[PDB]
């Protein structure tokens, strides 16, 4: 929800840097590519999603299936 | 191969048009016959029957040597048309008796086989770039040159006294100052 | 076979992302 | 100082001198014709752009030599030998690069720099190689 | 929890485009007069491969506005680019540039101009 | 794809994965079915295949043994 | 608008007056042609010369249905734009000083300003040399973007 990516990204004032951050145009889907390469980040040590072929990471695998 | 060029699109089109303009294609100088009497002609030569010429087979023969040797050096090669037979040396023979009929003559020519040999090979080759070059016409001392490299070929030295060669240079006409020259070149070019 | 290749994507610096 | 060894003009020319050869200096850089004839013969196996080897660079010298007659061509050895005084200058480079074959396969992958309009110069000045252009 | 100290030691493709976006802040006036030629030839025509050039035709330009002595200094020339990766080249002799239409034309319009 | 299959012909019963990996790494200690790869990684997900190093002939005793059938999965 | 009534029109045109062609528009038709056939070959090269007689046909109906004893030009021009319908300063003369500088009639980077003036009169531009001091501007112009040098006043390097 981009609606809610700036409800929440300008709910801190208190922050000079992340204000000016917070008015950014494009700001929402760069903030999903933040929030996306932090999870499928911490989600390789967790062991579901395998980075096949690094150096490449075009496309990966989904390990488990619920089953 | 339709090359999409300039020319053709320009006359080739302006001449169409010019049919529509003018219902004979035939320009100033042309002479177009009526296909009735045209036939007529035509079916007059067919009952004509002339005779294979003795002295052309030689040439005829070679020719076909040439094009079947070429043919082999040309078999995986751009001009793939491969291996050509006993069939096209007939062919070309009987292309050359009915030349001889469009002479009406019963003897056929060694211009008339040569023509044939020009429509075979006009044939090939027109499928691209459609051009050669020429680089031998100078030889102003390349000549003595070569004069020297069949010389080599008869016995091959490179000798520091030159008298047959001196003559042969004469008979071949270059003055001695140019061969001077020359020498002095390719003593420096170290041959 | 044109996928989503992550070249067109909107990069965001170090210091905006870590931020 | 050479100004003084001779007892700024000259420094255009040794700019055109040390930079590139190719200006003037491959001249000296293939000073001897069979070096000429050699170098413009790799320029003619280019157009085979494959693995410019000792073999493939050496047996279309013969072809093209047999062909135009200038001279008897070299041996093995001496066409080693003048490839190698070809890269001493560094006018074409050279690499043993690997081929798959049988093992690792090490085998003279060489490159030429030079263009053929900087041979129309150096040739169109010397008409007894154009027989080769 | 967002795995703090497990982010540190991992590493993803953002931990190139930008690689060479400092590579070309730190180089010589001629190199970044020649890549700003290439960038206007190359995205001319993302940016795509078909919008790159000849490098017949590159020669022809970086030789006309008497840039380029001939083609082993344009090569030269061309190689610290290269020798970074900071250009792509295929085959028409093709020098296209990986890098967006967007990031080209940024590099354009702030560093190049 | 071993969990899979296994899932698949274990005769929703069993979900439960705690003795089926303890048995899992039993097996690789008894060198039945071993991997091709390295002897320490072999624990992580990288690049990493297991292979059975179990002949037939046991394997038709495990299967009468525990009554389940495989000449079914094999069909030529 | 009458849509049917027009049919006692069409025939009527096709019996009593006929456009045979005129030299104009062969003039415009060929050229036009020519450039279809050298622009637009890399689409699909329907170039074929098939089309050029419908370019007549087409456009020697339409002064049929114009009744017009004439194959106009513009006539031409609808035909050609109903099948594209269907169908769909300083730079160049120191490009010249570097093709000059690439043989060696320079014999160097540096040249006489002899060679200067024999290569700006002497060849194709004429009055595209400015003023003395114009063209001297622009040869500074080349000097400050280091295209051309200046020393040793009868030459420069």
């Amino acid at each position: 929800p981009k609606e809610e990516i700036l409800n929440f990204i300008r709910k801190d004032p208190s922050n000079t840097k992340l204000l000016e951050l917070a008015e950014t145009p494009d700001a929402f889907d760069k903030v999903a590519l933040i929030l996306f390469m932090q999870a499928i980040f911490a989600f390789e040590n967790m062991g579901l999603i395998k980075f096949q072929s690094t150096k490449s990471y075009d496309l990966v695998e989904k390990c488990v299936w619920r089953g | 191969l339709d090359i999409p060029s300039r020319d053709d699109d320009e006359k080739l089109a302006e001449h169409v048009t010019y049919v529509h303009m003018h219902n004979k294609q035939p320009d100033l100088d042309f002479t177009p016959v009526e296909p009735s009497k045209m036939r007529e002609y035509i079916a007059y030569a067919k009952t004509k029957r002339p005779v294979m010429s003795e002295a052309v087979n030689d040439y005829v023969v070679q020719a076909y040597i040439r094009l079947r040797q070429d043919s082999k050096r040309e078999m995986d090669s751009k001009f793939s048309f491969g291996q050509a037979t006993p069939r096209t040396l007939l062919g070309i023979i009987r292309l050359s008796q009915a030349l001889a009929k469009l002479r009406l003559a019963d003897m056929v020519d060694i211009d008339d086989v040569e023509e044939a040999l020009r429509l075979v090979r006009v044939s090939k080759e027109s499928l691209y770039q459609e051009t050669n070059k020429s680089k031998e016409d100078e030889s102003p001392t390349t000549k003595i040159f070569t004069i020297i490299k069949k010389m080599l070929q008869e016995t091959g030295k490179n000798t520091l006294s030159y008298e047959n060669i001196v003559k042969t240079v004469r008979l071949r006409g270059f003055t001695m100052l140019q061969l001077s020259n020359c020498i002095q070149e390719y003593s420096y070019l170290n041959v | 076979k044109s996928r989503h290749t992550m070249s067109m994507a909107p990069d965001v610096t170090r210091e905006e992302f870590s931020l | 100082e050479i100004y003084e060894l001779e007892k700024l003009n000259y420094i255009a020319k040794v700019f055109s001198k040390f930079v590139n050869n190719n200006s003037t200096r491959t001249r000296i850089a293939k000073l001897n014709i069979q070096q000429k004839l050699i170098l413009c013969t790799i320029i003619q196996s280019l157009k085979l752009n494959s693995d410019a080897t000792i073999d493939e660079s050496f047996d279309h010298y013969i072809k093209a030599i047999t062909k135009t007659d200038t001279l008897a061509p070299l041996q093995r050895n001496e066409f080693l030998e003048i490839c190698t005084i070809l890269e001493t200058c560094g006018l074409v480079s050279i690499k043993k690069t690997k081929c798959k074959g049988k093992t690792k396969r090490f085998v003279d992958k060489i490159d030429v720099d030079l263009d053929m309009r900087e041979f129309y110069d150096e040739m169109t000045k010397i008409s007894i190689l154009k027989p080769f252009l | 929890e967002p795995s703090t100290v497990e982010s540190t030691f991992q590493d993803v493709m953002k931990m190139g485009a930008e690689g060479a976006k400092y590579v070309l802040q730190s180089l010589t006036v001629n190199s970044k007069k020649m890549y700003k030629l290439l960038i206007e030839t190359q995205m001319q025509n993302r940016g795509t491969q078909r919008t790159g050039v000849e490098l017949k035709l590159f020669n022809h330009l970086c030789a006309a506005d008497f840039i380029a002595s001939n083609e082993i200094a344009l090569r030269s020339m061309l190689r610290e680019f290269i020798e970074h990766k900071m250009a792509n080249i295929t085959k028409m002799e093709i020098i296209w540039v990986p890098y967006t239409y967007a990031e080209l034309e940024k590099l354009l319009k702030t560093v190049l101009n | 794809r071993l969990l899979a299959i296994f899932q698949a012909i274990f005769p929703s019963l069993m979900k439960a994965n705690i003795e089926v990996f303890q048995n899992l790494s039993e097996l690789h200690t008894l060198k039945l079915i071993a991997t091709t790869m390295n002897k320490n990684i072999d624990y992580l997900s990288p690049k990493v295949r297991w292979k059975v190093n179990v002949p037939w002939e046991i394997i038709k005793e495990i299967s009468e043994s525990v009554h389940f059938n495989i000449s079914d999965y094999f069909s030529d | 608008v009458t849509i049917p009534f027009l049919r006692k029109y069409v025939q009527y045109a096709k019996e009593r007056v006929i456009p045979q062609l005129t030299q104009e528009a062969i003039n415009v038709i060929v050229k036009n042609y020519t450039d279809l056939r050298n622009d637009d070959n890399t689409k699909k090269s329907p170039i074929t010369a098939r089309t050029l007689e419908t370019l007549i046909r087409l456009a020697t109906a339409h002064a049929k249905v114009r009744l017009s004893k004439t194959v106009n030009k513009v006539d031409a021009k609808v035909a050609a734009n109903l099948l594209r319908f269907a169908l769909l300063r300083l730079s160049l003369i120191s490009g010249i000083i570097a093709r000059l500088m690439q043989t060696e009639i320079f014999e160097e980077e540096s040249y006489p300003v002899a060679s200067l003036f024999e290569r700006i009169n002497e060849e194709l531009p004429e009055e595209e040399k400015f003023s003395a001091q114009e063209y001297l501007a622009g040869l500074k112009i080349m000097s400050d973007r280091n295209n051309l040098m200046v020393a040793d006043d009868k030459v420069w390097r």
